[PDB]
RNA sequence: AGUGGAGCCUGCGGCUUAAUUUGACUCAACACGGGAAACCUCACCCGGCCCGGACACGGACAGGAUUGACAGAUUGAUAGCUCUUUCUCGAUUCCGUGGGUGGUGGUGCAUGGCCGUUGUUGGUGGAGCGAUUUGUCUGGUUAAUUCCGAUAACGAAC
């Protein structure tokens, strides 16, 4: 009726749209029931970053977490893989708009990184390009913890270090399921014949330096058995002086 | 869930791990009419 | 003086206390050697084409770019090049070039002025205190 | 290979514009007697969803709803 | 038939400009960048808002850190990216101090992934220590080491 031909004003506005107040039926899209039927009205395929970075700021903004999860998962995430697949690397309104979408950051872990390493098809670019948006924010220390087990646990792909050296990174006190989780991954690296890259043993470095207070006996010579049985000749032996170099408790 | 396990030394918080793998109108006119004086008032061509 | 003649430089350190800095002897006396003191400007080639390319930050007005038009620019990368035209009311200009530029490239721009000494000669010279070791 | 100079050029940028700091904000939403008797200021919100929480902002003429922005006269 | 002489238009130099964005200079420089640009299409100019990393240290934050925002007043812009109204949002923190500490960096070097099939000069022979030569040539023919034929050369690949 009446409000489809809005709806598809507004669709035309947002196709275009570079700055500036966007209409008041664009920002009360939450609060609507069936939001799913504008929206599709709205063509988000079509739109521009800076109409996306508002609507993810407007999306985020306004609480129930579900729909934010359905809104990273459908809209945002293939615009993302989109965009670094063919212009090899981020916008800066989608950058912002990926800033703001770890404003909530259940919704993100759920809804961004963890389908994007479960599709298999995540290269290198996109994840630094995530790692580093993940390293810039601040992040909780349980949605942390629960998104490390879960990259953990998953089958191994090589953009799946480079996430969770930069999650290593953020120094957090672990849970110690979560260790438990990451040295039973490391360990299932002991029998694998394949070539692994510089980042694995990066990953692992980074493991040693900064959780070595925390490493149980057995678990640190199965990590030097780990490193005698797939060796570097550069990052090997740095590892062994840090776990050889380390007091527990 | 591993073998090997924390042993000793304290556990200072649970974690809740059963959220991440277990997951898975009069205002309306209001805000159609606020549009509509909105893309009327773009040209007002009437007032002097 | 007329040479051969010993010259030793010392320097006033602290507490009375002469401290030998330079060792030498005297070369012929004339005002007429000149002393040339030398000034650098860079500038940084942001906008590459072909044999010339667009400078910023060697200045910052239009008229300084056409006073200082004539001085021929060298580069750190071994190319020699010559102002044609400033653009931006800033200091923007375009440079001609001998060859292509690097992006990793400085232009420079070498000035030159004759300086004299200070005239603060005094024959009197304190009396050294016995020299130590700190 | 040929470094750069790295010139510095001091520019003050420590002025920025931040919102006043409001302290203590309840203290205005409730006025209580001295039996113990709560009496509300503000408007309470009859919406959908933020009932019985969400407070009026109080403008010169009228009511403004924080959350979901009802507008009365 | 003209062009070169004339008016207009377009291109390249030059001259102006704050800017008159740009590669190519006797074919392959010259209505090539599908380039007939009033906003985009623009690479140029004059101004004006905004913020621009992690880590370490020191502050504030649960006596809200911060997010979102209706109406009105401003500057060249319907700037909640400022004021009156401060209402909600529950840590998703932002304020200084820094540091060859830098990363959605630029560039070079080394090596590898995605697809199948199994006129020039070599090989062998002759000449010379060798550079080299013969093949690749008297004649006729051909666009041509092509063809006929002669023949220390015979067979070939692109
Ligand atoms: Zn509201």
């Amino acid at each position: 009726p009446r409000v489809l031909e809005v709806y598809r004003g507004v669709r035309e506005v947002l196709s275009k749209y570079r700055s500036g107040k966007l209409p008041k039926a664009f920002k009360i899209i939450p609060a609507l029931s069936n939001w799913e039927q504008i929206l599709y009205v709205t063509e988000p395929e079509a739109w521009t970053a800076a109409a996306m970075y508002q609507a993810t700021r407007i999306f985020a903004s306004n609480l129930k977490e579900r729909m934010a999860q359905r809104f990273y998962n459908l809209v945002l995430l293939p615009r993302v893989r989109d965009d670094v697949a063919e212009y090899k690397r981020l916008n800066f309104h989608l950058y912002m708009a990926l800033k703001k979408a770890l404003f909530k950051p259940g919704a993100w872990f759920k809804g961004i990184l963890i389908p994007l390493c479960e599709s298999g098809t995540c290269t290198l670019r996109e994840a630094i390009i995530v790692g580093s948006i993940i390293t810039k924010c601040s992040i909780p220390v349980l949605h942390s913890s629960a998104a490390m087990l879960k990259i953990a646990e998953m089958e191994y792909s090589g953009a799946n270090s480079i996430f969770l050296r930069l999650l290593l990174d953020k120094k957090y006190a672990l849970p110690y399921r979560v260790l438990d989780a990451l040295v039973f991954h490391f360990l299932g690296f002991r029998t694998e014949k394949r070539e692994l890259p510089v980042l694995w043993h990066q990953c692992l470095l980074t493991l040693v330096q900064r959780y070595k207070a925390d490493l149980a006996t057995d678990q640190k010579e199965a990590l030097l058995e780990l490193l005698r049985l797939q060796p570097h000749p550069q990052l090997s032996p740095e590892i062994r002086r840090e776990l050889q170099s380390a007091v527990p408790r | 869930s591993s073998v090997m396990r924390r042993n000793e030394q304290l556990t200072l918080h649970d974690e809740r791990f059963e959220k991440f793998y277990e997951q898975y109108s009069n205002r309306l006119q209001e805000v159609l009419n606020d549009y509509y004086k909105e893309k009327a008032e773009n040209c007002v061509k009437l007032n002097t | 003086t007329f040479p051969p003649a010993s010259v030793l430089l010392f320097k006033q350190k602290s507490n009375g206390m002469h401290s030998l800095i330079a060792t030498g002897h005297l070369m012929s006396v004339d005002p007429d050697r000149m002393v040339i003191k030398r000034v650098v400007l860079s500038g940084h080639p942001f906008k590459i084409f072909t044999k010339m390319a667009v400078v910023r930050y060697m200045f910052f007005n239009r008229e300084d770019v056409l006073w200082f038009k004539p001085v021929e620019l060298r580069t750190k990368w071994g190319r020699r090049g010559h102002i044609k035209e400033p653009l931006g009311t800033h200091g923007h200009m375009k440079c001609s070039f001998d060859g292509k530029l690097k992006s990793q490239d400085t232009v420079l721009m070498n000035l030159y002025k004759r300086v004299f000494p200070k005239w603060t000669y005094d024959p009197y010279v304190p009396e050294p205190v016995p020299w130590l070791k700190s | 290979a040929k470094k750069r100079k790295k010139k510095s050029y001091t520019t003050p940028k420590k002025n920025k514009h931040k919102r006043k700091k409001v302290k203590l904000a309840v203290l205005k939403y409730y006025k209580v007697d001295e039996n113990g008797k709560i009496s509300r200021l503000r408007r309470e919100c009859p919406s959908d969803e933020c009932g019985a929480g969400v407070f009026m902002a109080s403008h010169f003429d009228r009511h403004y709803c924080g959350k979901c922005c009802l507008t009365y006269c």
